RNA sequence: CAGUAACGGCGAGUGAACAGGGAAGAGCCCAGCGCCGAAUCCCCGCCCCGCGGCGGGGCGCGGGAAAUGUGGCGUACGGAAG
RNA sequence: GGCGCGCCGGGCCCGGGUCUUCCCGGAGUCGGGUUGCUUGGGAAUGCAGCCCAAAGCGGGUGGUAAACUCCAUCUAAGGCU
RNA sequence: ACACGUGCGCGAGUCGGGGGCUACGAAAGCCGCCGUGGCGCAAUGAAGGUGAAGGCCGGCGCCGCCGGCCGAGGUGGGAUCC
């Protein structure tokens, strides 16, 4: 029990974190799809620039989005019952007297 | 497409939801704020009961809740009148008012009636200018023990009234509650019927 | 052969004596005061009859009510509001009757 | 915990348990409960029956509050009033009855389900089934209305 | 009072009287332009009831609205969508001519404030209204505290964003059993609360 | 409350309200009706304070708006007059 | 910058209860028919166009169209916070 | 969201999750006249609604109801126990 109440506390005072909603989705980038001897990904659109032609969006693609961007709406905290958590407390006063 | 036998059911997530999902991260910082500006309310009032102003006994409407009594918007002002309290005076020495609630029974009157007695006896009136003391307050004695009420003031506890052992009477063995009941049912149901048919004859 | 107050039945709820306090004063809305009645009562010196209303008159006077009554329902709208209007047309022309003779 | 689940046992094979012929294609039986009438139509026959169609009265503005009737078997009724009371009328000669408001403690309908332990009681309640009338007066007791 | 008297006048509008008078103004009103300023109310009775003071700083704009339904503006009838969308006759303007009439006045004159409207007269072709003024910046108004709510800057274009009492015809609030769909400020505020999951931190 | 009452090729799907507990809590003003000699307001000139939120007090058959209605009393909880 | 002691500047020259006598309301708007959109709102929840168009013991609401009544409940078509 | 399996707490209850009270701590602790409320404790009917053991012995070989006492089935197989 104080194993299983410590471990789902804790997760309590725990700060949200996600990757930008936006992040790797900033791009007009469109396949060029069959006929071209390239892969159908995403291509950046035409300009003398190095990212020109080169691989936006997908986790694989270099740039890009991440595979299942992380979300601040994650179940961050746990609640645990009142009469386990003081069910925890108890077990951890008594494990001090020995 | 459904597995085996499992519950046949309908998520409401066929619009664009990510773009409206409400996140309680505000919760601890919203209490936080909400509890400062209740303080800090409280402080601005110095002598005054934080809570706010004294609500009436108020009876919950529709059946499921009529047993039981909350607080109400404010006095009536039949409940105002008979206390003999001005509506514009009662506001001034935080009682709330409001002109909407009628008053169908004597019973809720003479409780919040009552209620108002009650509270214009501990109410300690300041006065106006502090440095002289005028015919309609309390006394100096009274001003120096006056100090904040927290939570709602006089608040409105449920009671339901004690009743002792009584000897079972013949009347009451012999009284058919179910056949009463079932009576009563098709009497209300065949009154306009029956009414008809008497028009007839 | 003692009753009980009871949830359900003729004569059914909790037992409450009922105070008479003086009914609100927003329910006399409406109500018809002997000034405004006099200032209706000249404009209609003044202006007169609309057009639905001279041809109900005239389905009156030919003693045609029922036909009144369909023509008022149609042109003012409801029926509660047709049936007044017709007995204030029958009252505004039995009235003229009266100054006819006389 | 992402390292108890199966995804990670998973790692090296090929079509990640999802069968090498039928591959894991998107939503190849349409999507939700798509198609309940025609290629699902066992499904909602074996475990779903009466799933499609219309029964029974539609009722527009219904308000749950009207309807409301919470209901106390007499097996149960001495537990709304304290144990001191259900022994201290036994103790006691008289004959008197202690009085159980049924509505106090927030039921309305007694249904007359138990054995109800025979001494004297005058159960005040809002509405009584029939069966739980003749045990009170059964045990001895009196049915008291209330509104 | 003459107010009364004037009232109840306005109520027989197919009375001889009035008739004639509604149609040599719904005359008159054609020949001038769509947006002009009237020297004082038409009616002065009823810009009283909607707040119109006979004190400087209160303007009233005769103002028409071309009057009937909208048609949808598509290139030769063509929507280019599905069957329920083909509408392009028989469709309605949420917002009423009045409404309508109110925000040209308020437009046009930027500065001014629109307080209210009131009906003068309609052709088949042409409703009339004259719209009521104020200027936030007249010392009549701006030292009046009556009058001096118009003077800050919430109020700037209440006919824009459906304030005024034409507008809020419009939008669907009020009070009870009938005007559940806008609970909250507003139609948009009651999709939101209902179409907004409450994610809590525990759940 | 409630994935509820209801909507829906009554299919897929859609889908609120009241009561109830809480956060907050605060009420009010006209027109009309009528009374009070327009009892009201705006702007220019002078003088004296006086303010980088042009406000206060004098002085003037100085001007103007306003009886096609300004101000005070008064607004449904009723109000006014004696 | 925000609060209080005291002197002065000029506004402000005000209440309550009982008793009679008086007064009292927002119209091309409600509402109706029809059309289109809208809604969970279903013989029409809302909104709008056009047509018709009020009343004053009236008018609105009372989640099934309608007539007859009985009740309950608010006073719409003006405004601020 | 749901189903089932498993672990833990309490158990005809259970749960504050919303609200409130008192560096790590946005945590933790507390409330009980904050269990409102959810889900469970009752079902069934479209609905009005109704809503979950009996036998025996006597007062009038069989009586409507007077009382009296014991009183929540039976068969078969059943780990364990005697």
């Amino acid at each position: 029990i104080v194993n299983f109440v410590h471990t789902n506390l804790r997760k309590n005072n725990r700060q949200p974190y996600a990757v930008s909603e936006l992040a790797g989705h900033q791009t007009s980038a469109e396949s060029w799809g069959t006929g071209r001897a390239v892969a159908r990904i995403p291509r950046v659109r035409g300009g003398g620039t190095h990212r020109s032609g080169q691989g936006a969006f997908g986790n694989m693609c270099r740039g890009g989005r991440m595979f299942a961007p992380t979300k601040t709406w994650r179940r961050w905290h746990r609640r645990v019952n009142t009469t386990q958590k003081r069910y925890a407390i108890c077990s951890a006063l008594a494990a001090s007297a020995l | 497409a459904p597995s085996r036998n499992g519950m046949i059911l309908k998520p409401h997530f066929h619009k664009d939801w990510q773009r409206r999902v409400a996140t309680w991260f505000n919760q601890p910082a919203r209490k936080i704020r909400r509890r400062k500006a209740r303080q800090a309310r409280a402080r601005r009032i110095a002598p005054r009961p934080a809570a706010g102003p004294i609500r009436p006994i108020v009876r919950c409407p529709t059946v499921r809740y009529h047993t039981k009594v909350r607080a109400g918007r404010g006095f009536s002002l039949e409940e105002l009148r008979v206390a003999g309290i001005h509506k514009k005076v009662a506001r001034t020495i935080g009682i709330s008012v409001d002109p909407r609630r009628r008053n169908k029974s004597t019973e809720s009157l003479q409780a919040n009636v009552q209620r108002l007695k009650e509270y214009r006896s501990k109410l300690v009136l300041f006065p106006r200018k502090p440095s002289a003391p005028k015919k309609g307050d309390s006394s100096a004695e009274e001003l120096k023990l006056a100090t904040q009420l927290t939570g709602p003031v006089m608040p409105i506890r449920n009671v339901f009234k004690k009743e002792k052992a009584r000897v079972i009477t013949e009347e009451e063995k012999n009284f058919k509650a179910f056949a009463s009941l079932r009576m009563a049912r098709a009497n209300a149901r065949l009154f306009g019927i029956r009414a008809k048919r008497a028009k007839e004859a | 052969a003692l009753r009980y107050p009871m949830a359900v039945g003729l004569n059914k709820g909790h037992k409450v004596t009922k105070n008479v306090s003086k009914p609100r004063h927003s329910r006399r809305r409406g109500r018809l005061t002997k000034h405004t009645k006099f200032v209706r009562d000249m404009i209609r010196e003044v202006c007169g009859f609309a057009p639905y209303e001279r041809r109900a008159m005239e389905l009156l006077k030919v003693s045609k009510d029922k036909r009144a009554l369909k023509f008022i329902k149609k042109r003012v709208g409801t029926h509660i509001r047709a049936k007044r209007k017709r007995e204030e047309l029958s009252s505004v022309l039995a009235a003229m009757r009266k100054a006819a003779a006389k | 915990p992402s390292r108890l689940r199966k995804t990670r046992k998973l790692r090296g094979h090929v079509s990640h348990g999802h069968g090498r012929i039928g591959k894991h294609r998107k939503h190849p039986g349409g999507r939700g409960n798509a198609g309940g009438m025609h290629h699902h139509r066992i499904n909602f026959d074996k475990y779903h029956p009466g799933y499609f169609g219309k029964v029974g009265m539609r009722h527009y503005h219904l308000k749950r509050n009207q309807s409301f009737c919470p209901t106390v078997n007499l097996d149960k009724l001495w537990t709304l009033v304290s144990e001191q009371t259900r022994v201290n009328a036994a103790k006691n000669k008289t004959g008197a009855a202690p009085i159980i408001d049924v509505v106090r403690s927030g039921y309305y309908k007694v249904l007359g389900k138990g054995k109800l332990p025979k001494q004297p009681v005058i159960v005040k309640a809002k509405f009584f089934s029939r069966r739980a009338e003749e045990k009170i007066k059964g045990v001895g007791g009196a049915c008291v209305l209330v509104a | 009072g003459a107010y009364k008297y004037i009232q109840e006048l306005w109520r027989k509008k197919q009375s001889d009287v009035m008739r004639f008078l509604l149609r040599v103004r719904c005359w008159q009103y054609r020949q001038l332009s769509a947006l002009h300023r009237a020297p004082r109310p038409t009616r002065p009775d009823k810009a009283r009831r909607l707040g119109y003071k006979a004190k400087q700083g209160y303007v009233i704009y005769r103002i028409r609205v071309r009057r009937g339904g909208r048609k949808r503006p598509v290139p030769k009838g063509a929507t280019y969508g599905k069957p329920v969308h083909h509408g392009v006759n028989q469709l309605k303007f949420a917002r009423s001519l009045q409404s309508v009439a109110e925000e040209r006045a308020g437009r046009h004159c930027g500065a001014l404030r629109v307080l209210n409207s009131y009906w003068v007269g309609e052709d088949s072709t042409y409703k009339f209204f004259e719209v009521i003024l104020i200027d936030p910046f007249h010392k009549a108004i701006r030292r009046n505290p009556d009058t001096q709510w118009i003077t800050k800057p919430v109020h700037k274009h209440r006919e824009m964003r459906g304030l005024t009492s034409a507008g809020r015809k419009s939008r669907g609030l009020g009070k009870g059993h009938k005007f559940h769909h806008t609970i909250g400020g507003s139609r948009r505020a009651a999709w939101r609360r209902r179409n907004t999951l409450q994610l809590h931190r525990y759940r």
